[PDB]
RNA sequence: GAUGAUUCAUAAUAACUUUUCGAAUCGCAUGGCCUUGUGCUGGCGAUGGUUCAUUCAAAUUUCUGCCCUAUCAACUUUCGAUGGUAGGAUAGUGGCCUACCAUGGUUUCAACGGGUAACGGGGAAUAAGGGUUCGAUUCCGGAGAGGGAGCCUGAGAAACGGCUACCACAUCCAAGGAAGGCAGCAGGCGCGCAAAUUACCCAAUCCUAAUUCAGGGAGGUAGUGACAAUAAAUAACGAUACAGGGCCCAUUCGGGUCUUGUAAUUGGAAUGAGUACAAUGUAAAUACCUUAACGAGGAACAAUUGGAGGGCAAGUCUGGUG
RNA sequence: UAUCUGGUUGAUCCUGCCAGUAGUCAUAUGCUUGUCUCAAAGAUUAAGCCAUGCAUGUCUAAGUAUAAGCAAUUUAUACAGUGAAACUGCGAAUGGCUCAUUAAAUCAGUUAUCGUUUAUUUGAUAGUUCCUUUACUACAUGGUAUAACUGUGGUAAUUCU
């Protein structure tokens, strides 16, 4: 860690999305990057609100290196980031969770095939489970 | 579908295949200059073309038109600018004038070594190539860099790299690391 | 074919709206509404495009559903909503007021008004006539329908429109020395005053118009919408008062600020 | 790349009307050779099959569509999955899997099936024909990327699946236990992994019942097998192989095996299964790949099908979605009235043993059809003697115990070299199998199905008094069992034996049968025999005693199962007729 | 009252109707005033609904403009061809159709026929100026869903991931019967000189729906990809041996400074191609950008493709054939 | 970026063609192939034929819920949370693909509807119906079904019923 001197830029206030969004530019000599969560927890002391209400993404890191830039969001309270924010980055953060899920052509083929059946399909369940005698 | 990329071609071949003068000519050109190819001079060639084409559309055009004062200001402007147009000749005419070494000045090459960094425009070649060069804060490895003459007082050797210091590099701490295993 | 397209490409919406032909196949196809689909501008492109108060289309939903933002004193929380030229957008939280008004160079500004002023829109008549049970009418510009008019109203006026209310506080008449606003075509967001009409009776009347700086230039009678007498006009107008500076003048007062 | 030849279809070919268009195009006739024969007289047109270089030329310079360019299996050198080693065995393409569904393997044995299983479940790693070098699994998962492969065999390396093979060698299973000697039902128990009573009662469905507290060594193949299936279906795994399921198992047990395999599948199961019997796989599989090539040289797995579609495609032996032909198309008196073990009683019952033309002798799993067979050898004598010695046996044991370093054509020197006369007598049997392939091979490592052909030849060998064939439908293909049926038949009019086949299948069964030992009696409990009915009476005893009806196919003639509760199943019950061809 | 213009908007009268519509609907909040009954009264919505206007559209329509061909000079007209009058049908105008009537309508300024390896346009390539050739294909319009024809539902379809029949293919079958339509995305056969993965995802762009939430092979992401296009490595620098100018010298063939290039002469420096912790990237990855650790120097990390009579750069060669 | 050159003769000057020369979001093919960005891609022949899978569905505080579904209560013995099925309502006429047909046809620019249909959106907009009009009655609210469900089944087989 060589003097990061994170500065935020073009800042606006939106109470709309209750949050304020901005340009984060980093200057890291000496240092390949800058990680999203130190990122973070600097900017939460920065404006001093929690490390779960700020959000940074973005960051490409400048040809030749000693610099990268992205964007960041802190918010008014974690009820609200929790509201506003995408559940990917929730799950980047750690603040939701990665529900499993079947993969997407799995969904598909069961869809399909609850196509084929009118109603709840009990009666014809019954009716294979008696014709397993024939 | 989406919107196509536009893309363009950057030079053009010449017309007669092989004649000795202008072979000659390309390879005082790419010997002086430090070039690799003819593409580079056929890429200056066409840039020059471009420029003389814009130059004698305008010089159809009578005085005091608005077309013609706009476009030549922004041309003779950028010509000024990027340091291939003196200072003094600044009438659109000089313009016509130009050919394609006074392009090939300002390249990045050639001013690494006119500075005196270099050398050589071979050494300056691989100077730039291999990230030892700055222009501003920023490294540059593009040898066809065309600097802006308010950038040529900023070339310098990069921050991080061997002979801007503070680490020195590969084959000097492979040697540093047997003469210390020597001694220990 | 066989019934009403949905899906608007990019490279096909219109050019004012300032979408980059990168960054997606469609464009926001502006649903059916007050305004003419190219003469309007969704409320998406102006929350992301213009006002950067969202990053996503699903951000501009999102901003919405809660009710903030409203148009002409109305909630509307639809995506492409045709918001026009003269609507109001009122964003509570900030307390904003805008007012859709072109800019010189024929593209929707991002004119903030005061909380006065966000009180009422002009509207251009386009027809008066008698409704059922011999009512007369008017139909304004963005097809408000306002019952028992003033008859001196005639086509081509300028009704103030009270958005409280949908009642008429008063109106411009259509003669010389008037104060117009282009809207429509090539000299579309020039201010001018009116100095005659030419009859031209079997199609598209013409009307010449004069700056402030003495250019005159001539418009088709669809496109000029009268706001007010030489002097006053009737809203506020935006930066650069439609003046229309020539390129050279342009980067001449670009190179006194910079 | 494969090879292309032009076919002439005899519909639509009319030469007297076509003023031989065909022949006049042919680059190959006009070098001079016969590659098309055709005159006006002619009925049809003849391509030379090897005489073609498939051009297409005839083709398109036809009056009709007669002529079509087909394709034929060769080597590829392309798309290879596996070598064994250097001239070895290669695996082209590999199955995909299919969740939610079974997935069935149909080829000629030796063609690579059971290659493919291993694979899939992650036994053999595969190398794409680097024997030498092989590739890691970074390796292997790239040469699969677009494909639902890569994401299924990236799973595997992350342990997200979980795939158990039921092994095709019945016979390795017994010699190897968790214990030094265990009977059938602890092994059983511990491996459970699923609870007895809520979900279905496999042991129950696969007729395990008396055979829980037996040994698992004294299990004859035809138990055995159904024990197999039990172990991978108490396992909990997310895909499931079952290999060459129908051996060893009566008719009625097949369609029970045919139930017990659908019953585990589920949305995220996957089931795929290498079935040779044709009638048990359109109860079995929902799809049906064919896999093709010459075997143990090269083989080709081939786009699904629907069963339906899919078996009628093998049947024909031409896949159209891969405008190949594959060219597979199917088309005296010795009373010795009882034997015991106090246990299982096979009561014997009399018997006019006929002269010189061939008997089938069929019954049920535990109905104890060995026992008699054993009893004409000599062994397993009656207690209250009435036993005759009178008859000499080639028998061929069911559990074939390899206990030798040989050398097939050194054991061909051993004992079946004989007088080997070349018209109708060993030479003669011998050409259509490929025993002569199998000649340089070691005999241990001899594969299970070519030994079961090797036996079958061994066995025929010497006349004796009386060679008995014990079930030789085992390990064998649909085709090598067309084949095998035939030359045993060549061979049993030549000499004057007789044979008690002891066949498990049915229609083999059926065109090997000219008086039937009927074996009703309840199976694995105290049985009882009967006299060697004639064919028809025969076959329709046993087919009342399972409520099985079996219907003639009307272009092909193939027997087909009936459903049990159905319009021509009822009527053959009233009709009294369970079987045609009579 | 409007329009350039109306038998227009609108109003009135007399009837008509087989009689259209004129709320038996849902959610939150739950107040106000009383002779106190479960009294009267009342907010913000949601859905529906007649008519007008608006918007998204559609259907017709005016003017002008299309490649080659006269080895196409006359074409249309009982079966509508050109017009007239009435009707019918249509959402509406009209030979759109019918009944009666008249004999028209197009054409050397190229009608009508034939051909097109012809979807049209924005546009592309190449051009001093003028042109010539192309446009299946990222946008706009049209048409089609194997070929034809017919129709249901609906605001909107003559709909094909709707139905009906015929024609052509073609599957299953227990022979009774049943089900079909990739010029969607992948993929296969065939054809050929000729063109990619039966992968991941709704994160973005937007669309649909009762809807912020669900869905989307639309779309994005990676794979394949020398189709084109941009930038741009394959070496740079010394020290010493080898082939050179006046001059310090005014010391005849002596050092040669000041350079220019060869070297079976030696030195360190420099760096990516590559590999790889990590972070960034991303829906998750891969890759790019950044970066520890490793990674150079002559048999290593070794650039080809065509040529050397002329056109047209480059042999006053050496073997082979004859 | 307004350029030519080789070949008819014993030599010459011409006509004149052939040959070279440069380019191609023109294709194909051969040889060769390190890096970064960007990218077309079964049009031509066959609008030839298709195994397999997917590509159109949809829920809000706000149409209908006694799932013999899942939850926890404590407002609520009529319901009231979440939520399958099914009915109802919308959507499936957009998108995507291709270029066979088509030569005053399509199309392009420019007009017209005073010659018409228009779901939706947005703005307006409906004291008149006790149809024989003193009750012939329900307007503090009227009648049937029918699905899902439950149960009995047929067919080899279908998104059959
Ligand atoms: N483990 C092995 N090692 C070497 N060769 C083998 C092996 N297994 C089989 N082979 C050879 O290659 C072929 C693979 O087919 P196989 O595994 O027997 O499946 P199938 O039962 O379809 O023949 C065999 O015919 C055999 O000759
Ligand atoms: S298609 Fe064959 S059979 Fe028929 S006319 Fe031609 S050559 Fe003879
Ligand atoms: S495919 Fe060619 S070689 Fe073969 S028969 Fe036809 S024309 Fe002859
Ligand atoms: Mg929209
Ligand atoms: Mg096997
Ligand atoms: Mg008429
Ligand atoms: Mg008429
Ligand atoms: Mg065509
Ligand atoms: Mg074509
Ligand atoms: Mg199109
Ligand atoms: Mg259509
Ligand atoms: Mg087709
Ligand atoms: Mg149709
Ligand atoms: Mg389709
Ligand atoms: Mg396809
Ligand atoms: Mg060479
Ligand atoms: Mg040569
Ligand atoms: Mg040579
Ligand atoms: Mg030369
Ligand atoms: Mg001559
Ligand atoms: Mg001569
Ligand atoms: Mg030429
Ligand atoms: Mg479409
Ligand atoms: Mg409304």
């Amino acid at each position: 860690s060589d003097a990061v001197t994170i500065r935020t830029r073009k800042v606006i206030s939106n109470p709309l999305l209750a949050r304020k969004q901005f340009v984060v530019d980093v200057l890291h000599p000496n240092r390949a990057n800058v990680s999203k969560d130190e990122l973070r927890e600097k900017l939460a002391e920065v404006y001093k609100a929690e490390k779960d209400a700020v959000s940074v993404f973005g960051f490409r890191t400048q040809f030749g290196g000693g610099k990268s830039v992205g964007f960041g969001l802190v918010y008014n309270s974690v009820a609200e980031a929790k509201k506003f924010e995408p559940t990917y980055r929730l799950v980047r953060y750690g603040l939701a969770e990665k529900v499993e899920k079947a993969s997407r052509q799995q969904r598909k083929q069961k869809k399909n095939r609850d196509k084929k059946i009118f109603g709840t399909g009990k009666r014809l369940a019954k009716k294979v489970a008696r014709r397993n005698a024939d | 579908p989406r919107a196509p990329r536009t893309y363009s071609k950057t030079y053009s071949t010449p017309k007669r295949p092989y004649e000795s003068s202008r072979l000659d000519a390309e390879l005082k050109l790419a010997g002086e200059f430090g070039l690799k190819n003819k593409k580079e001079i056929y890429r200056i060639s066409f840039q020059l073309s471009k420029i003389r084409r814009a130059a004698r559309d305008l010089l159809t055009r009578d005085e005091k038109d608005p077309k013609r004062l706009f476009e030549g200001n922004a041309l003779i402007r950028r010509l000024v600018r990027v340091g291939v147009l003196s200072e003094d000749k600044k009438k659109l005419d000089y313009v016509l004038a130009l050919k394609v070494e006074d392009f090939l000045e300002r390249r990045l090459q050639t001013q690494v070594y006119k500075l005196g960094l270099a050398k050589s425009v071979h050494h300056a070649r691989v100077l730039i190539t291999q990230r030892h060069i700055a222009v501003g804060k920023q490294i540059v490895n593009i040898p066809s860099f065309m600097v802006r003459l308010d950038s040529e007082k900023h070339i310098d050797f990069a921050p991080t790299s061997p002979f801007g210091g503070a680490r020195p590099g590969r084959v000097a701490r492979r040697n540093a690391a047997r003469k210390a295993e020597a001694s220990g | 074919a066989r019934g009403p397209k949905k899906h608007l490409k990019r490279l096909a919406a219109p050019h004012h709206w300032l979408l980059d032909k990168l960054s997606g196949c469609y464009a926001p196809r502006p649903s059916a509404g007050p305004h003419k689909l190219r003469e309007s501008l969704p409320l998406i492109v102006f929350l992301r495009n213009r006002l950067k108060y969202a990053l996503n289309g699903r951000e501009v939903k999102a901003i919405l559903m809660q009710r903030h933002v409203k148009v002409d004193g109305k909630v509307r929380t639809d995506t492409t909503y045709p918001a026009g030229f003269m609507d109001v957008i009122t964003l509570d939280a900030t307390n904003e007021n805008f007012r859709l008004v072109y800019d010189v160079k024929g593209r929707f500004a991002v004119h903030r008004i005061t909380d006065e002023e966000a009180s009422y829109k002009l509207g251009k008549v386009k027809k008066v006539q008698l409704g059922k049970k011999g009512v007369p009418y008017v139909v304004t510009h963005d097809g408000r329908t306002i019952r028992y008019p003033d008859p001196n109203i005639k086509v081509n006026d300028t009704v103030k429109i009270d958005l409280a209310s949908g009642k008429i506080t008063d109106f411009i008449k259509f003669d010389a020395g008037k104060l117009v606003y282009v809207t429509g075509g090539r000299n579309l967001g020039r201010i001018g005053t009116i100095v005659h009409k030419e009859r031209h009776d079997g199609g598209f009347d013409l009307v010449h118009i004069k700056d402030s700086l003495d250019n005159t230039f001539v418009t088709r009678l669809n496109n000029v919408f009268v706001i007010g007498e030489q002097g006053k006009p009737y809203i506020s107008l935006p930066k650069g008062k439609g003046i229309k500076l020539s390129i050279a003048e342009e980067r001449d007062r670009r190179r006194a600020q910079q | 790349k494969n090879s292309r030849i032009a076919i002439v279809s005899a519909d639509k070919c009319k030469p007297k009307k076509c003023r031989q268009e065909c022949k006049r195009s042919c680059p190959v006739v006009k070098t001079g050779k016969l590659c098309i024969e055709v005159t006006p007289t002619s009925k049809i047109a003849f391509i030379s099959e090897i005489l073609c270089i498939g051009c297409g030329i005839c083709v398109k310079k036809c009056p009709f569509d007669a002529i079509q360019i087909i394709n034929l299996p060769t080597n590829l050198e392309a798309h290879v999955t596996h070598r064994y080693s250097a001239n070895s065995f290669k695996l082209h393409r590999l199955p995909t899997p299919r969740p939610g569904q079974v997935l069935g393997l149909v080829g000629t044995n030796g063609i690579g099936k059971s290659t493919a299983l291993k694979i899939l479940a992650g036994k053999q790693k595969p190398n794409l024909g680097r024997f030498d070098d092989p590739p890691e699994w970074q390796e292997i998962i790239k040469y699969f990327r677009g494909s639902e492969l890569q994401n299924y065999f990236t799973k595997m390396l992350e342990d997200d699946i979980k795939a158990i093979i039921k092994p095709q060698y019945v016979d390795n299973i017994p010699r190897a236990i968790k214990g030094p000697v265990q009977k059938v039902g602890e092994l059983l128990k511990l491996r459970m992994e699923k609870s007895p009573e809520d979900v279905k009662r496999y042991i129950k469905i696969l007729q395990l019942e008396n055979v829980l507290k037996r040994d698992i060594e004294k299990l004859s193949g035809g138990e055995l097998q159904r024990f197999a299936i039990g172990m991978s279906c108490v396992q909990e795994a997310d895909v499931y192989m079952f290999d060459e399921p129908s051996s060893y198992l009566d008719v009625k047990q097949r369609l029970n095996a045919a139930q017990i395999i659908r019953s585990l599948l589920a949305p995220t199961k996957y089931v795929i299964c290498v079935e040779h019997d044709l009638s048990v796989l359109d109860y079995l599989s929902d799809f049906v790949c064919i896999i093709y090539g010459v075997p143990s040289v090269y083989g080709v797995v081939t786009l699904p099908a629907s069963v339906r579609e899919g078996i009628n495609i093998f049947l024909d032996g031409h896949i159209p979605a891969e405008n190949l032909r594959f060219r597979t198309e199917a088309l005296f008196s010795y009373p010795s009235l009882k034997k015991t073990q106090g246990d299982f009683v096979l009561n014997v019952e009399e018997g006019e043993f006929s002269d010189s033309e061939i008997l089938v002798m069929m019954g049920e799993n535990g109905t104890g059809k060995t026992t008699l067979i054993k009893l004409l050898a000599g062994a397993l004598k009656p207690d209250e003697g009435q036993d005759i010695p009178k008859l000499n046996v080639s028998m061929k044991p069911q559990k074939i115990a390899p206990k030798f370093p040989g050398t097939v054509r050194q054991l061909f020197f051993k004992k079946i070299r004989g007088q080997f006369l070349n018209p109708q007598f060993q030479t003669d049997v011998v050409k259509p199998l490929r025993i002569d392939d199998i000649i340089d091979q070691e005999v241990q490592h001899l594969s299970g199905g070519e030994l079961q052909r090797v036996a079958i030849v061994l066995a025929l060998g010497i006349p004796a008094d009386i060679y008995l064939i014990d079930e030789p439908s085992a390990y064998l293909d649909s085709e090598q069992r067309i084949i095998c049926s035939k030359v045993i038949r060549r061979f049993i009019l030549h000499n004057k034996k007789t044979a008690f086949i002891v066949e498990h299948d049915f229609i083999m069964a059926t065109y090997l049968a000219d008086k039937v030992i009927v074996f009703e009696g309840i199976p694995s409990k105290n049985a009882h025999a009967r006299a060697p009915e004639s064919l028809l009476t025969g076959c329709n005893r046993f087919l009342k005693n399972l409520n099985v009806t079996f219907r003639r196919d009307p272009n092909s003639f193939r027997p087909r199962i009936n459903k049990l509760d159905s319009q021509m199943d009822k009527e053959q019950k009233s009709s009294g007729n369970y079987f045609f061809l009579d």
